[PDB]
């Protein structure tokens, strides 16, 4: 009998193998501390191996033998550089975005905020400004442009119907979700488990993206889980609560030893709460990509409702050739002077004609 | 004799642990723990009147 | 067997020798209170000497003999003026700046804020204003203009890849860093250790420049570490947290008996937080040099994006001759009335022609 799951090490030195729901489950498989010390396993490690039905007085099946860890043999798990010891650098290898049902949006992203592997990216928008739909487009474009990469879709504190839509529209990539019906604790647990799994995979030189809707809601859960910290930050935030979201987001990085973690998360702003704006500003100093969407641009029903001027990346020279870089510089010079809605409509009109390379020509 | 008492108690714990010990890779620690008899010797040389 | 390190005296009367990482390690060398008293060693004192492998039950190596302290014989440690009693003066020894990859930057710095030995300076900029790049230029310029002076780079709460870039671009000078991935505890510890080392060296008549990126993040770590202090200052600051940053900064000074401690630090402003603005104003009352960077100039891609009018020092006469002083006075009078971006463009065009002294003619 074979079982599979993701390793979750308990305080007692023994661990459990989890299912996709990322929670304690009756079918979780026991893993003794002995096996953990044997295979140098770590939280988030994907473990597959023969297991047996629990003996009398055993409530959970036990892993009889370890066969594969993160889809590979356990040996390499003993001798491998630790994720925290991997060198973090800039994303030096870009990804071109294209999704058939909306190529306008993917091309506009390509021209505004090119994506590389190891990206720490963020999209900032008021409610109802193309955020969730845009993230769907990016997921689809990745699953057409970067099939090799372990694409992970994480949905925190968000809408159940959106979970269903993305589950169905992600064509099989790992969609993990925890709706607003769930308490913050479930959100934090699932998010951290997914995070640890991603870091374990990237440890193996693997390429991962985490598409995190509502990183702000994750920060809210982090705040509410922070038990005192003493003083409260202005706007209702806690001083030490944001350390966990900050580390969470800053884990994404380019590795000079292979593989990387690219996290694209969604930020809410202009919500009338100092809390949201403070979270936005705090994460901006950690991220290498910001893409702004304007509420007014939505209100006119012109899409994708992107705020061109505010959007951009850092170190585009590392993801673009000089021709593309100077093209982008020319375009931004042309667009800097003129209004958001007008700018976006005009750009859509120009880009509707041809694919980006021809609109260049 | 306090030494033997400590060894007997240690035999109890190591006995339970070996059966709990799934694999045979349990001799060093899963079989060995000096807390009981060590504290017993302390008890006899300090807590014995 | 020879060992080396920097002395960290613990609460127990015995100390440890550390490496560049500025924390506890397994390889730190034990130093008995007897040796400390014998050679009057203090925290930050650099100790080199023959050591021995630990005996059984010993966990760290012990310094069998002291050979050199602060690169000199231990006897002088007995008879030397203590750092805190060194008479402070104004910086009476200017440092000319020239860095080939951007001599316009160093030139404008010279024409806006001449640098001396013992300078207590600050560069104030919003996010993404070349603050970090300007600090890099200053470092590179010092590493040819003042190769003699012990150049220490302290990066606190900042981007790991920037740490790598400065490590490689500093050409071997002492780069100490503690990224935002670290808790404030690590930041404070490393900063204090580096500071104590610097004061110990300057006590030896030594010259030190500490280029500290993110002094405001250091203040943030101080605020987070401060256990209560009770009442909250406006902006979320703590009343007594800033005491330690203030002392840290005010330590920089001109010594009338030899050596100097100069600290150039990077400050954040226009961040939307009263906290940063209060920190800036509080430090401005202790420093002698301020160089202001404008976000709008960066948005126009005009570098160095300096706010000339807000830029300046105190007691420039001590760092400039009469001809230079009056030339700078003329230059400010002309540029006093001009708009920031346009004034910078004017100055850059005028300086692009030739070297500064040639620009005078
Ligand atoms: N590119 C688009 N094309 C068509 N409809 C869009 C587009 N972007 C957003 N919308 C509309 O906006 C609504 C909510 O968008 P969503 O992105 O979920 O809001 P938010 O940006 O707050 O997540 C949807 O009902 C959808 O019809
Ligand atoms: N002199 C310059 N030359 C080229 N790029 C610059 C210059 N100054 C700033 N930049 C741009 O600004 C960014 C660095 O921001 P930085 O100055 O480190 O932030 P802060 O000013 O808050 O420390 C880089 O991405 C770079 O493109
Ligand atoms: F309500 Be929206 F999706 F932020
Ligand atoms: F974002 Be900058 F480096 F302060
Ligand atoms: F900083 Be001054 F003394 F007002
Ligand atoms: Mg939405
Ligand atoms: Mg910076």
């Amino acid at each position: 009998r074979l079982v599979k799951g993701y390793l979750e090490i308990s305080q007692d030195g023994y661990g459990f193998l989890t299912e996709n729901l990322h929670n304690l489950e009756s079918r979780v498989a026991i893993v003794s501390a002995g096996l953990i010390k044997q295979y140098a396993l770590r939280a988030g490690d994907y473990v597959v191996g023969q297991a047996r039905p629990p003996r009398e007085n055993e409530r959970y099946a036990t892993l009889l033998k370890v066969e594969a860890v993160n889809n590979l043999d356990p040996e390499a798990a003993k001798n491998r550089p630790r994720f925290d010891e991997l060198t973090p650098q800039f994303p030096d290898r870009q990804i071109r975005l294209e999704t058939t049902p909306d190529e306008l949006s993917t091309r506009v992203i390509d021209l505004l905020a090119p994506i590389g592997r190891g990206q720490r990216g963020l999209i900032v928008a008021p409610p109802k400004a193309g955020k969730t739909t845009l993230l769907k487009k990016i997921a689809n474009a990745v699953l057409k442009n970067e099939p090799d990469i372990k694409v992970i879709v994480l949905l925190i504190d968000e809408r159940p119907e959106e979970v269903t839509d993305f589950r169905e529209s992600v064509q099989g990539a790992e969609v993990i979700a925890s709706t607003f019906d769930e308490p913050p604790q479930n959100h934090i647990r699932v998010a951290e488990f997914v995070h640890e799994r991603a870091k374990r995979i990237v440890e193996e030189g693997g390429h991962v993206m985490i598409l995190l809707d509502s990183i702000t809601r994750l920060a809210r859960a982090n705040n509410l889980v922070t038990p005192p910290t003493g003083r409260t930050l202005s706007g209702g935030l806690d001083s030490a609560a944001l350390y966990f979201p900050k580390r969470f987001l800053g884990a994404a990085r380019n590795i000079r030893g292979g593989g990387s973690l690219t996290i694209l998360a969604t930020a809410l702003v202009e919500t009338g709460s100092r809390m949201d704006d403070v979270i936005f500003e705090e994460f901006k100093g950690t991220g290498n990509m910001e893409l702004h969407l304007s509420r007014r641009l939505e209100e006119r029903r012109i899409f994708p409702a992107i705020d061109i001027l505010k959007s951009g990346t850092r170190r585009e020279e590392l993801l673009l050739g000089e021709e593309v870089t100077h093209k982008m510089w020319l375009l931004r010079k042309v667009l800097a002077d003129m209004d958001p809605a007008e700018a976006m409509e005009m750009l859509l009109a120009r880009l509707a004609r041809t694919k980006n390379n021809k609109e260049f020509l | 004799d306090q030494f033997r008492v400590g060894l007997a108690r240690l035999a109890r714990g190591v006995r339970e642990r070996m059966l709990m010990g799934s694999e045979d890779s349990l001799t060093p620690a899963k079989l060995v723990n000096s807390r009981p008899l060590e504290a017993a010797i302390r008890e006899f040389f300090s807590r014995s009147q």
